[PDB]
């Protein structure tokens, strides 16, 4: 009866290459709330602002460069710039406006908030004015005054950026709902995925909160392991600041995750929280400042400790 | 209604990542206790169905689907509902359920019939001409020996919509649209038996995907018209299309598409007597087969090498083909190809 | 085109769709460098750099490059994407502040809109050409009127006209919070116009449609606005329980600055209802609300509400006190234009026993 | 001279809150993309993932199968037949499911029909043995499913033209092998396989920006959770290439050697020691 060749055929009769693609529609729950407060809603304020004050410091030292000498380029193209740079300014401090809600119980902050504002304002309205009118421009005072814009920007960035993380913070420190809990933990994770130096840091808005100890807290106090993983994954990506670090040992956070990783070597409460322990040893080793010799002589012994092991 | 916001934005963002099973989670906490707002819980009805069926979990995704329905009707949102009547009735062909699935996706088309929506109206007539085609292709492994009545008008179904939805797309000048549903028209019309118009549309489609210079589709058209002329009698282009396939196959790193098409070759130059040619294609595909580790293609590979051995004469061969014939058939547990081995082992 | 141009192009979406859109216009800058041919893909590339660099607040780029999808899909006789094109190049170039061109874009997405059959895109457009006309009729309000009305007259004119024919486009096809929208904006230019009627009646719809929906959020807007309208028609009372609700979902929704806003209009209303003691608790929230938050400006508001509301009850001797914190905020955040001089007016005028 | 109610009219004049006025409507990248084209790095990535979390739900009902005829949750006999229709019907829709997303594979439904066999026929123990034999079987097929996945983006790694693509492509591995999971979601053995570890050597090697071999050494740490890629590590001579990024030179730096001491912090996490050591460091 069989027949290689028929059978072949046989089963070639349904074989045919399908167009594969999926039609699957799809309902946005964001454009639900889009068409006060609620820490999404702020994360997402804090990416927008970083992002734009990240292009906007870009053109302050673009500025800076060119007024200083440092970079050739033109007297008109160099005004424009400046002009231009103004303009982001304005666009810029329109967005730090009305932001009240957040400086609750924060009356010092926010008369320095409003104090800085309004200097920039009012130095970008006279630098403007030495700009369009003024026969003979002065490029001295314009390098200054641009200076000092970049100066009142990032004061008045720092404190704002302090606020909005102050809420993610006590969030997570007022947690009622373990899912929110993951959710928060993981946003602070998410958030400082790149840290920056410039406009927008926001180390030391996670420092001044005291985000290190809360996050210390929530892998000293949670029963679920998944949670404290969570925590120390969190943890891991705060300790790029030295001031972390030292915030970090000032709660003794170096005992407890060394008590992680042993407790009498015990097999429970495991195993991706290991995973982001040692992590987190890790990032904190990387820093290795520039002191201690032991430190050097350790991490050498060790690093030829496990050369040995490995070859 | 705010922490219902919350939790059901994290499972948003949780299942654009891919977790789904822990956006489920999210999104059903966040009906534990929430609004109010009939269009984030709306959302939250669809988002889950589309959780639910990426987790496989059918039954719920359908049901969450049908929530999604009656809050858009009640809403009398038409476009929402057009939504939720497309992902219901997807959901509805998944699980076999071809006759309701075809009625949401018809609401789907007359909805979009009704807002002017031309580009889900496409959606929803590429829609129907699936379930149609899913419809018949279940029908006929329902029973095998013949395609009855049933599934030629399911399959004639298929094709008018796929059709209509062509139509549409040449309308609008959507080129990988037009060649989507002209590779399923293709692809059902080779089921319908006529081969012919099989060869036009998968023709069509291997010049959009020349177009848009996506060789995985080439390769795809162009097995498509190998199968298409095979089944005509013209083994000559059949072949001529497997080559291409082949080539196609081996310029995209292939391993398993190199191995089918060099045994599709195989076979067809085994039908043009060319039995010294076959030969070629069926050791490379067993070398092939081989490496990847498949012990079924390897059978396979053994009988087909075995009977051409046999064609050719050097039946010295063909013996040890059979030989490792039936050892491969007892190892993987074939009640045929046991048989059909220990008959061509003495006969 | 080829492979490189589509797979940056996927993950500058997933950026800009995840947060960073800074590296999504990377990705997208990238891939313009890339493989193109496609110009379907070409143009959502286009498109996606637009909304990116509006995000960014580079709304220069932002017209360009959505100017530039507009031309990419024009050559391509694509008009559904010629539509869109125009409707983010109208917005961009509204938010901008030129509204004409704005206009002009938006209207050739109406134009073609209707062309294409299209309703909801014929409704988003008669929607965005209100909104066009609204925010150049504020402009306008604002900062360039003139002798007599007269332009920023005819621009609201015309944004009421938009808003009205997109209103019953969307009566019609039956999508009831697209009504919402439309009643709740359609009132709001009703108000600015000087028809507080009107404006009443569209807020009325909204709050109704509000309701239907469960949207608490535009509950209380439309509450407010029904507050603020009926205060400008003289119906005191009215205002008084709009502005109770807006109180009342500003406290349920957590809304502090919206609670203190409330309640010193609620105070206001009082003292035209000659209720001075209500009115005098009222002004005592917004006064905690605001020394809570930092709000100096509000602060000063509130004690020159608490001082004259409290010379009208009889208290004199607290209100002197109010009239001089008033006086120092004055002094405070330098305000001669009349807080420094009304405090001095109101301290002087007081006082009595001198 | 002003009043308190008056000047709040005043300013009232130009209040009131607006409905949505700024749209902005996008146009897709995605739908045209997957349309349009055949794309085979992404996809699969995202198809993988989808996979990972079926085959959770599978493993788990063979779990509960298992459980049933074991003779402790089991209450009824007929029930197990009817619970056992329901596994097979699950494993089929699992199948059904691959082959709808375009993905063949080689299938010898032996175990399966023995199983079958034994059902359609009528011990306990007689089908306990058949659940575990399917088990093992369904595992192996998965296995080789993300082993054939898998390589795909491995290659798509070492093959790569853009550096932007180079380092989406390293990233997907790191969000990929994010958990590691002991049973059919297991993608380790699949990195294992495809000799993941050495390609991601092989960058941190030749590459010439610090940055993407930091992320490269992100994904080797997110590899050492199974001991084959660390000792396939070890062959690679990868100690002494971070040992290189660690000690004295001065061209890599900042972001690379956190990297690193991470992946030397994760590779050493055999056995716990040094790291109190590192506390006494933390101690003065």
């Amino acid at each position: 009866h069989p027949e290689p060749v028929a059978s072949w055929m046989s089963e070639q009769r349904w074989a045919g290459e399908p167009e594969v693609m999926c039609t699957l529609q799809h309902k946005s729950i964001a454009q639900e709330a889009y068409k006060t407060i609620t820490t999404s809603a702020v994360c997402k304020l804090v990416r927008q602002l970083q992002q734009q004050a990240l292009s906007l410091q870009v053109h302050f030292e673009r500025s800076e460069r060119v007024l200083s000498g440092l970079q050739a380029s033109s007297l008109p193209e160099a005004l424009a710039g400046a002009t231009q740079l103004l303009s982001h300014l304005d666009d810029f401090t329109a967005t730090l406006e009305r932001r009240g809600v957040f400086f609750n119980d924060a009356k010092i902050e926010r008369r320095r908030y409003e104090q800085h504002l309004e200097q920039i304002r009012t130095v970008s309205k006279d630098t403007r004015y030495s700009l369009e009118r003024q026969h003979y421009i002065n490029l001295e005072s314009l390098l200054d005054d641009v200076q000092l814009l970049k100066r009142h920007t990032l004061i008045t960035l720092r404190l704002i950026f302090e606020r909005l993380v102050r809420v993610l913070v006590i969030s997570i420190e007022q947690s009622q709902c373990d899912l929110l809990l993951r959710a928060n933990i993981n946003m602070v994770a998410t958030l400082m995925n790149i840290d920056y130096d410039g406009f927008r840091s926001l180390s030391d808005a996670f420092v001044q909160n005291e985000a290190v100890r809360t996050l210390l807290v929530v892998v000293l106090d949670h029963k679920q392991s998944s949670v404290r993983a969570l925590a120390l994954r969190a943890l891991a990506t705060l300790c790029c600041a030295p001031q972390a670090i030292n915030q970090l040992g000032s709660c003794g956070g170096i005992e407890i995750v060394r008590d992680i990783l042993q407790v009498e070597s015990a097999g429970e409460r495991g195993a991706i929280e290991r995973r982001e322990a040692v992590s987190l040893l890790a990032q904190i080793t990387a820093a290795w400042h520039g002191s201690e010799h032991r430190v050097p002589g350790l991490r050498d012994c060790a690093e030829s400790l496990v050369a040995g092991l490995a070859a | 209604s705010s922490m219902c916001l919350e939790l059901a934005l994290e499972g948003e963002r949780l299942c654009k990542a891919g977790d789904c099973r822990a956006g489920v989670a999210f999104f059903q906490a966040a009906i534990q206790a929430g609004t109010e707002d009939l269009r984030t819980l709306s959302a939250i009805y669809s988002q889950l169905g589309n959780a639910y069926f990426y987790l496989g979990d059918y039954n719920k995704a359908m049901q969450y689907h049908k929530h999604d329905l009656t809050l858009a009707k009640s809403m009398n949102d038409r476009l929402g509902e057009a939504k939720s009547s497309g992902n219901l009735g997807n959901t509805l062909k998944v699980m076999g359920r071809f006759d309701e699935a075809a009625i949401c996706c018809e609401r789907h088309l007359t909805l979009a019939r009704q807002l002017g929506d031309r580009l889900s109206e496409g959606r929803a007539l590429y829609n129907l001409g699936n379930v149609y085609h899913a419809k018949g292709k279940h029908l006929g492994q329902r029973n095998p020996g013949k395609f009855g009545d049933d599934v030629k008008e399911a399959l004639t179904r298929a094709v008018e919509f796929y059709q209509e939805n062509l139509k549409l797309m040449r309308d609008l000048g959507d080129r990988g649209a037009q060649g989507r549903a002209c590779g399923n028209l293709g692809n059902t019309y080779y089921l319908l038996g006529d081969f012919q118009a099989a060869i036009e549309h998968h023709q069509e489609r291997l010049r959009i995907a020349r177009e848009f210079g996506d060789r995985a589709a080439e390769r795809r058209a162009n097995s498509n018209l190998g199968n298409s002329h095979i089944f005509l009698g013209q083994f000559e282009d059949a072949a001529e299309h497997y080559k291409r396939t082949l080539a196609l196959a081996v310029e995209l790193g292939e391993r398993e598409v190199e191995a089918q098409s060099c045994y599709s070759l195989g076979n067809t130059y085994t039908l043009l007597h060319e039995f010294n040619t076959a030969i070629e294609y069926h050791n490379r595909h067993l070398a092939i087969a081989q490496e990847l580790g498949d012990r079924i293609g390897e059978a396979r590979a053994c009988w087909s090498l075995g009977n051409a051995h046999s064609a050719i004469g050097g039946h010295e061969r063909a013996l040890k083909y059979a030989e490792q014939h039936l050892q491969l058939a007892k190892e993987l547990h074939d009640p045929v190809g046991e048989s059909t081995a220990r008959v061509n082992i003495s006969d």
